[PDB]
């Protein structure tokens, strides 16, 4: 998923391919997010573009992850959201239509991830105080 | 085996949203003088590149008449027009009772202008002085309680705002690029058979769009983009009578307009240095005020319109009648060239029919046969409702010409009935939005949602 | 390279010394980056100062590093850029003139680092799925 | 004399144009350099360079 | 004065204004409340008032 190399097109260069086929190239893709009275609209665009970026970063930083590309966690997947085969979704669907199916339960997942993060940090403190 | 949840950063998902755009222009337009044109003082240079990127598969649903970008252009152009007249203001007379007489010239007389004796203030607010200038007949109204042919008043003063444009600006339609800030992307539908809405499939992505020309225009559209291969006819309801239909032509048909010589622009100063210009005498003889259009190009172009329009209609005929009356701002075609404004009458263009019996006119035995139209020249411009549409234009130095490459038509169908198998089209005007909507239908802007979740067998090590 | 202690001068306090002699103190040095119609220019300066900082942070975050001070990687150094002895450059030159020699091949290095990062993350996934 | 052109405006009787000293600071990300060489002959290699 | 009697708290004041054309003045009238008009005069001239 890295054979393009010459990437100046952002995430949009992989659209339409399978989700498995886009597991890489996320480096350059992410980079494209940041690179008279008229000055008021010209300025406002720059400030809100930053505000969007940081809030997305908070979501990753809140529940304990770095290495923005891919973050796995320990919360088990509740099959009641899809009841579908993994390989069928992962190889047949691209990111486009996948979003339109999981976009209803996003808030549920965010909550569980936050709870899990607190459980782990405290667990570390007990194991730290042993040494 | 078991499945857990993984979050991904960098996922290509698009969503619809409203935002603003970036104004930019080519570098050769920024080394000129300030407000010549407004882009020089207003926008930022950019590169017309990169390379348009075509997507693997994807399916998208554009809609010409559901797009905020078009209204945004309208707001920007109206806003900048008002801002351009703030540092260039006149408040002085030009409203005093004007005494007038039949306009005469060194070689004869003229019927379309009047020579009007004035009554103004000198540079010192103690004295009035005598003066004269010439004006076009349609911009002066005889304000009187009776038939007093020696008491006239400048048409515009019924309300206000007689302000004057600067003699150092030009309204040449310099092309403008629309870019988007980071976090968004622009989509362009390349399907030339695209019939207004629904599943585009050749969808390319762009970071910054193509050139567009801010041309003010009415029924006949002047410089612009070209069609790909053949005539394209867009419409909304068709059935319904109150809608406007867009006809995109694969021509272009040559058209040229001109006017005769004038002597010069008298420089008159009122009070504290408020210089203004007015049309003075005219040398030598006096003529029109006309536009020329090649006939043989017009003929087959107007016929090709029939062969494509008949795609939506069974066995019904196309007819062409004059516009629905009203004053000149509605029926007559208005455009700008070299700082002058013309209003032309198009009777010799839209008279005829098409019944399916297509006749190609051959051979080109005589290309000298052309069509000729009459025009008028105003000076008070009432362009846009809410922009301070009150500009008093100045004249310019001598005889000027204008050559244009006419690309499309704005038509509307008459609301006829009683076995109307001879459906007729009238010329109709409309908001400038409709012209820019015809130019800007290819482009849409969406939001990037870079975060996504998907199931997987991966798990975090404790 | 830490004997100053009283650092309120930023990076500029170490200029002229050897690159080896400035390997530390980068903590306080980095801190100095963030600490009518006239309001328009006053505001614009603050927003562009932020925009500069984050894009530099992206470059570090894109190819997988934290601990902003010093980041070593696994890409081998291609000697064709310098063909010079390490100790000669590292002890005789300060950062000033060093920049003027390596400033031509910066884009090459950034590309290789991005490719390396993708290779490692994927390698982890295979070794993760073994347990 | 002034009315040949315009703008006869009048200054306020509550303002003063005393040259109050102004400081020039730079926002973060930049720095100011000051050349202390009193024999500095307009251009070229300063060596007593301070930072501000 | 009013069609049915008079009023003590207002005055009817004859005006001297400019027409829509800056060449002529015209006659007009409006009514005002007594406390918003002051008799600007050097003497007891009850026929010269100012807003
Ligand atoms: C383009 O050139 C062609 C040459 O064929 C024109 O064809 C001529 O068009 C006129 C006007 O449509 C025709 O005369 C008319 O006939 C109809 C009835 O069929 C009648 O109702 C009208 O009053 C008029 O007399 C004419 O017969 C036809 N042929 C020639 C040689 O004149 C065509 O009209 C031109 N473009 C336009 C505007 O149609
Ligand atoms: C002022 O008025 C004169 C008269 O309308 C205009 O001069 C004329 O310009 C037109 C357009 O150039 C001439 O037609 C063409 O001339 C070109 C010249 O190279 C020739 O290449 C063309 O095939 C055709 O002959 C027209 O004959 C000409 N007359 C003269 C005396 O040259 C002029 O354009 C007007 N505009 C200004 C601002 O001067
Ligand atoms: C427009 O009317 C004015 C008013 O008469 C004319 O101005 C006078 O022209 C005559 C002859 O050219 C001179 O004797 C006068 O001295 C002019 N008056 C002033 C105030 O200069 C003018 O000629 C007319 N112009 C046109 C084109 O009709
Ligand atoms: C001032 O404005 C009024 C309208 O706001 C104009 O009055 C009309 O005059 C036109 C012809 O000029 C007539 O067709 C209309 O019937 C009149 N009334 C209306 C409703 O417009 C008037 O012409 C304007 N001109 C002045 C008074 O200088
Ligand atoms: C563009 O094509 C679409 C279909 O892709 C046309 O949609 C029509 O929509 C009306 C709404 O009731 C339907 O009743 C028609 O049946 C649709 N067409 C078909 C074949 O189903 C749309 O009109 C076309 N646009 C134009 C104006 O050409
Ligand atoms: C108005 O301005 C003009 C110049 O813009 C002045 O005209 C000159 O007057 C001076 C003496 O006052 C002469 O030396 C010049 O030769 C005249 N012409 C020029 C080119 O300046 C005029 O004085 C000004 N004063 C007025 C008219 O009130
Ligand atoms: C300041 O000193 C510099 C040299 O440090 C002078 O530079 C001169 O530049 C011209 C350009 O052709 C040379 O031809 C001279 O030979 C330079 N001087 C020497 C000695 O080489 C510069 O002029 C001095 N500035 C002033 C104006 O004092
Ligand atoms: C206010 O005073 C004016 C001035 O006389 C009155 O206006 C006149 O009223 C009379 C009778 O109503 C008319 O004959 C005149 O034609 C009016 N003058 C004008 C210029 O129209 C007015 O009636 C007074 N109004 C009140 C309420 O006192
Ligand atoms: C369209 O989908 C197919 C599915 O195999 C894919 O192979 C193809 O590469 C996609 N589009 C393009 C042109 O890549
Ligand atoms: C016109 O201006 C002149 C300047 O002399 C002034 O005398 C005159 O009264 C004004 N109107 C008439 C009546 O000419
Ligand atoms: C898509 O658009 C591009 C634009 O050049 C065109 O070249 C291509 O032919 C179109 N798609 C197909 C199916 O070829
Ligand atoms: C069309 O382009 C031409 C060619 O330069 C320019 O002359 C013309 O002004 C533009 N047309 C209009 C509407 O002015
Ligand atoms: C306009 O078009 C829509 C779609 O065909 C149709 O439903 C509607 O009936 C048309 N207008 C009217 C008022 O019929
Ligand atoms: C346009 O409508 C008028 C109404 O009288 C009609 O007389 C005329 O013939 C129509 N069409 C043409 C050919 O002008
Ligand atoms: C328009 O032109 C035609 C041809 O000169 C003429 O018959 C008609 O009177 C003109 N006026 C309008 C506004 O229709
Ligand atoms: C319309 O077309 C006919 C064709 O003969 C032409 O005679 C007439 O001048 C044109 N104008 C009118 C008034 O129809
Ligand atoms: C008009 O179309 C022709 C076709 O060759 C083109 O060469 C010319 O540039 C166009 N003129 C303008 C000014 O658009
Ligand atoms: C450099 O400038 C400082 C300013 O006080 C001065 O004290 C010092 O003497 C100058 N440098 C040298 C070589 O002393
Ligand atoms: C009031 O206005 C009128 C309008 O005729 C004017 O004639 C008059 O002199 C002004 N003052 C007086 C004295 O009425």
């Amino acid at each position: 998923a890295v054979g393009i190399g010459a990437v100046f097109l952002g995430f949009l260069g992989a659209a339409g391919s399978t989700m498995g086929a886009a597991s890489m190239t996320l480096t350059v893709q992410a980079r494209n997010l940041l690179s008279t009275v008229w000055g008021i609209k010209q300025l406002q665009a720059r400030v809100l573009a930053v505000e969007r970026y940081l809030r997305d970063q908070q979501l990753l930083g809140i529940w304990g992850c770095s290495g923005k590309l891919i973050c796995c966690t320990n919360v088990p997947w509740n099959s009641s959201w899809s009841n579908r085969n993994l390989s069928e979704i992962w190889d047949n669907m691209t990111w486009l239509q996948w979003d339109k199916e999981i976009s209803n339960y996003t808030q549920i997942i965010y909550g569980l991830l936050e709870e899990s993060q607190n459980q782990q940090e405290k667990n570390e403190q007990d194991l730290l105080a042993l040494d | 085996e078991n499945l857990w949840v993984t979050v991904y950063y960098g996922v290509p998902v698009w969503k619809e949203a409203k935002t603003t755009l970036f104004c930019a222009s080519d570098a050769r337009a920024y080394e000129k003088e300030v407000h010549n044109v407004w882009a020089t003082h207003a926008c930022v240079p950019t590169d017309p590149s990169p390379q348009e990127l075509v997507l693997g598969n994807v399916t998208e649903n554009f809609n010409m008449w559901k797009n905020d970008m078009v209204d945004q252009m309208h707001e920007d152009i109206i806003s900048l027009w008002d801002q351009s007249l703030k540092p260039c203001v006149k408040l002085t007379p030009l409203c005093v009772t004007l005494i007038c007489s039949d306009a005469t010239v060194k070689t004869g007389t003229v019927e379309e202008m009047k020579n009007c004796s004035f009554n103004t203030t000198t540079e010192i607010r103690d004295k009035e002085k005598k003066e004269y200038a010439l004006f076009y007949k349609p911009d002066i109204v005889p304000l009187s309680e009776t038939n007093n042919t020696s008491e006239y008043r400048l048409i515009n003063c019924n309300t206000s705002c007689v302000t004057q444009a600067c003699p150092k600006v030009t309204f040449e339609p310099i092309p403008i690029h629309y870019c988007a800030p980071a976090g968004y992307a622009i989509l362009k539908c390349n399907d030339e058979t695209f019939n207004g809405t629904g599943p585009c499939s050749n969808v390319s992505t762009v970071q910054c769009t193509h050139g567009i020309r801010p041309v003010v225009s009415t029924q006949l559209l002047l410089n612009g983009s070209l069609a790909e291969k053949e005539i394209v006819i867009r419409s909304e309801n068709l059935t319904n009578n109150a809608k406007i239909i867009i006809v995109h032509l694969h021509t272009p048909v040559e058209i040229v307009c001109t006017r005769p010589n004038n002597n010069t622009r008298k420089s008159v100063r009122i009070g504290p240095g408020q210089t203004f210009y007015a049309t003075g005498d005219i040398i030598g003889d006096i003529k029109q005020a006309h536009c020329n259009i090649s006939e043989e190009k017009w003929n087959d172009t107007l016929q090709k319109v029939g062969i494509e329009l008949q795609k939506h209609f069974p066995n019904k005929t196309i007819k062409y009648n004059q516009s629905a009356g009203g004053d000149m701002e509605i029926t007559t075609h208005s455009f700008n060239c070299g700082g002058e404004f013309f209003y032309c009458n198009t009777s010799n263009l839209f008279n005829g029919t098409y019944n399916g019996t297509y006749i190609s006119t051959n051979s080109s035995a005589n290309s000298t046969s052309t069509i000729t139209l009459q025009c008028r020249i105003k000076q008070i411009i009432n362009m846009w409702q809410g922009v301070g549409r009150c500009m008093y234009a100045p004249p310019i130095a001598g005889n000027i010409t204008c050559r244009s490459n006419i690309t499309g038509l704005l038509l509307t169908r008459d609301g006829g009935t009683n076995s109307n198998e001879t459906e007729t089209f009238r010329p109709a005007g409309g908001d400038m939005r409709d012209n820019w909507r015809s130019e800007l239908y290819k482009y849409k802007v969406v939001k990037i949602e870079p975060l996504g979740v998907a199931p997987t067998r991966c798990k975090r090590r404790v």
